[PDB]
């Protein structure tokens, strides 16, 4: 592997400190000027290089960012995904708000590729990643997404599956967001019915093969079904489950076994 | 013979190619391009005379084994039938596709192949026409929709770099109304004649559309295409591959990855002036690295 410095991480490391010279100095984006803000729509928001070309092209302050509107965003930058747009509105909404480090510089902690890689599949929703992605949607934009875009953009028909992201990101507010938490919570509940509102889709069928059940988890691949789902929902039953584990009717025992415990599961897991 | 050699060596590497010597008349460079020639699947759907006219050039045809084949439609032999090629990457299988520049007839036979097989990465490595000569079709619409039999293709957006175009599209299937965002990355770097005379603008253009394909979470393959798409696709899928485990492994082979590409599509790399290309590209690439300039 090659090591030691080069041209790339000179250039980035001179990107950043533009960005957290600004920060620290406690500058409100404001009156942030145009490299910095060039430096900030690349390393904090995330945009593509042609965006980015765009803003160091036509938007020389922070101030004139703030002060786009839709459509002269679209004009000036070049944005025409709507949900690029609304990544764009919220980051500097966010940003306002700060410089008016302990935000974290350290961006992209739950940015999309977070969102994609990560959260999605561990909702049990691995299929919906690359529509998630390609609309850069982050942690921040998650809550704002509004059924339009949900049904045509994010390609998710599926009622079930919209539940499923729902209970999913409110796991995510009753967290206050902390990735760390969630990681944590989640570790120290592998081996123990306990905190299944934090269960990942995979620790969900780690539960259905310890009960001997093994060979019906596999179903519940791409399911949508994952711990706060089962946790915050109170309409989700064990037939609801048996059907997306497709349990046979004439597995009459499996049935009455996934029935026994689940009622377990929420009873010593959960508040329902 | 050993052609696989460690970051450190690659300068004396080359330049001991670059050079004649021990009584032979050519160089250890073209020695070593020529040696790729006697390094197979077989030419089937290719030859079919219903499918003649979909070829640019009749001696540069898709492997069996490799092909990208679409769906058959019914009654019109011939229809799964489109000059292109799978080629694997460094870290996935089918990471590109090899093409030719679209002809006007089958231009529609390329928009389904990008639907078919999940490509909404496109890379042309050509101008349309060059030399007073046609190397690819306008097989995208410029200022208002288009449709391309099934597919409605709406351009979205079109952005000026410096050593590229990037131009976005929204396809529509419009048989069930499902649609896509497609992106375009035109290099516009490359000379009539001869080769780029630094790699600089072809390395960060390889570095932008694989950064693309990261960011926007895009899990299909890149379909590159230049005039028949064995060229400067060879040349841009060699250092896309070659540039990338330099970096994770620190060793260079250029002739193993051509002889490699070369057993999915034939002739990756056409001449010798490309592949000492791909040399001179990633000897620039390593020195972007202070501790091996």
């Amino acid at each position: 592997k090659l090591t030691g410095p080069g041209d790339k991480d000179r250039r980035n490391k001179r990107k950043h400190e533009l960005l957290e010279e600004a920060c620290r100095q406690g500058l409100p984006f404001a009156a942030w000027d145009g490299p910095t803000v060039v430096s900030w729509l690349e390393l904090w928001v995330g945009m593509p290089a042609w965006y980015v070309a765009a803003c160091r092209a036509n938007v020389k302050s922070g101030a004139i960012m703030a002060n786009l509107s839709d459509t002269e965003i679209q004009r000036e930058i070049g944005i025409s995904n709507p949900l690029h747009r609304l990544k764009l509105r919220l980051a500097i909404q966010e940003m306002v708000s700060l410089t008016s480090w302990e935000q974290i510089l350290a961006y992209g902690d739950m940015n999309h590729e977070w969102v994609g890689n990560d959260w999605l599949p561990s909702l049990g929703l691995p299929q919906y990643r690359s529509y998630f992605m390609e609309s850069l949607v982050d942690a921040r934009m998650l809550d704002h997404l509004n059924k339009k875009e949900l049904r045509g953009q994010l390609k998710m028909v599926d009622s079930f599956h919209r539940v499923s992201l729902h209970y999913g990101i409110m796991c995510l507010k009753r967290l206050n967001y902390d990735r760390k938490d969630l990681e944590r919570r989640r570790e120290e509940s592998q081996t123990q019915i306990r905190d299944v509102m934090v269960w990942s889709n995979e620790r969900v069928m780690g539960w259905v093969s310890g009960l001997g059940l093994k060979e019906f988890a596999t179903n519940l691949t791409e399911s949508g079904v994952h711990g706060a789902l089962l946790a915050l929902d109170e309409t989700f039953d064990y037939s609801d489950l048996a059907l997306l584990l497709q349990i046979p009717t004439q597995n009459a025992q499996a049935r009455q076994l996934l029935e026994k415990e689940f009622s377990n599961l929420i009873s010593l897991g959960t508040d329902r | 013979m050993n052609t696989e050699v460690p970051a450190r060596n690659l300068y004396a590497y080359i330049q001991k190619l670059t050079q004649i010597e021990t009584g032979e008349n050519v160089t250890g460079m073209e020695l070593e391009f020529k040696r790729l020639a006697s390094s197979t699947s077989r030419f089937i759907s290719a030859n079919l005379p219903c499918n003649k006219f979909k070829n640019r050039l009749v001696n540069i045809m898709p492997y069996e084994s490799t092909r990208v084949c679409l769906q058959p439609i019914r009654g019109v032999e011939g229809s799964d039938y489109i000059n292109a090629s799978f080629l694997d990457g460094y870290r996935q299988q089918k990471a590109y596709i090899a093409t030719q520049g679209p002809l006007a007839e089958t231009t529609e036979d390329f928009w389904r192949m990008l639907w078919e097989h999940n490509s909404t990465i496109v890379v042309m490595l050509t101008k349309l026409r060059e030399m007073g000569r046609e190397k690819c079709h306008q097989y995208w619409p410029a200022e208002r929709s288009a449709r391309y039999q099934y597919f409605v293709v709406d351009p979205m957006a079109e952005y000026n770099m410096p050593q590229y175009i990037l131009r976005e599209f929204k396809v529509t299937d419009a048989r069930d109304g499902q649609s896509r965002t497609v992106r375009q990355f035109q290099f516009t770097d490359w000379p009539e004649q001869g080769v780029p005379k630094s790699g600089e603008g072809f390395i960060d253009f390889i570095g932008q559309v694989h950064k693309t394909k990261e960011q926007f979470g895009q899990d299909g393959p890149i379909s590159v295409h230049c005039s028949a798409g064995v060229g400067r696709t060879g040349v841009f899928i060699t250092l896309s591959i070659v540039l990338e485990r330099m970096r994770y492994e620190g060793v260079v082979d250029i002739f193993q990855t051509v002889k490699m590409l070369r057993t999915q599509r034939p002739a990756m790399v056409q001449t010798e002036d490309q592949y000492q290309f791909c040399y001179r590209a990633a000897l620039e690439y390593l020195g972007s690295f202070d501790h091996y300039a």
